[PDB]
């Protein structure tokens, strides 16, 4: 689980 | 220079307009391109920057709620636009989740990202 | 609960409307409140937050240009609103200056601030 | 100052 | 230097620190929050010859969150300054990094601010 | 642990660290030139028993910017993780705090990031 | 500079 979309933060 | 479509290295797609009044508006979405991954952004930029080679200061926010999903969190990006042959936006970000008071100490993540107009 | 006026400990005055679309719009100014000290802000907030006492996530930006001054810089605040009798907006901020590439390493300050409904 | 000090309560 | 002592942050964590003549910080940290129990080793550095113009004393330290009771696979650094006078205080910002996979590295680092005093606050 | 030795950022700034069985990081940080006036003491901590699930090794360190030649009245902390394998790296975020008067404390702390590798550029 | 620029990836 993530606290926000990972793609948006340069990750995931 | 700022107005356009920007990408991070995952292909996350930042579609922004830089208005005459210092406004940033637009959307941010995943490389998959689906509506469920698209979010509103708004921010501000220096509409009369230095012209000595310095970058243009700017910032924006996305709250992680759209018509489909809500993470109960919001990210702000603070950074600068660097013009030239390969224009770039370099940012630091803060991601804050809504929390109880007891968990507020661990509410905020920090990181960085860089954007260019070149689709990866 | 967000719409209205908020103050830091110095009495700096944050005037915001939280729209039904998730938008934050308003102005930020000094305790004196003269026009030269007033700047536009815009941001976003969670318009359907938890109902359990948790805070409401939000953020906003001020670019430090108005019709009188321009510092070539911008601050973003990331934080949460907590309502009730002693309502608060608790934030951390990043202040980025426009710099040359050689000075970019020292472009971004970090800090914090807390806003309340009374001075 | 890099921006107005009044706007930035804690460092 | 004024730094050696037992300090408490706003969450009730306990910071037991010694400042050495050479700029060393040593001691133990006990966190009131997070994946932590009992004391952890800390080390860091401080300015052993601060400015004479009223400025605070710059310092920083690290705790890796491993001891014989648990290992959170994480480390926190506090960066700040000591301010002497009537109500002595150490004001800090901190970064808590967890060991992650590359895919989760984006969410590896929490940030916050702690203020330490000689009083343990409620 | 894979941490002991010399690490370089993209400018060739150079830290030489020992990562002990005690969880200690001890060493020096200096410029690419490496003259004595550029060298400062580094002290920190790392996770000496990291997870075995493909996660990095958490660590952090501090440099106070005082040596025998200069004193900037400031200190930087780096918080990050060591990532082993074919191209080992230490990825960090940092906080640089200056000693300030109370009036200037709001602008005391810079934030940034840096990545270190074993290969001098 | 508030500290050596080289140490912070800049200058
Ligand atoms: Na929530
Ligand atoms: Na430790």
């Amino acid at each position: 689980r993530d606290p926000a979309p990972a793609w948006a933060h340069g990750g995931g | 220079g700022i107005t356009g479509t920007w990408y991070n290295q995952l292909g996350s797609t930042f579609i922004v307009t830089a208005g005459a009044d210092g406004a940033l508006t637009g959307t941010y979405e995943s490389a998959v391109g689906n509506a469920e991954s698209r979010y509103v952004l708004t921010g501000r930029y220096d509409s009369a920057p230095a012209t000595d080679g310095s970058g243009t200061a700017l910032g924006w926010t996305v709250a992680w709620k759209n018509n489909y999903r809500n993470a109960h969190s919001a990210t702000t990006w603070s950074g600068q636009y660097v013009g030239g042959a390969e224009a770039r936006i370099n940012t630091q970000w803060l991601l804050t989740s809504g929390t109880t008071e007891a968990n507020a100490w661990k509410s905020t993540l920090v990181g960085h990202d860089t954007f260019t107009k070149v689709k990866p």
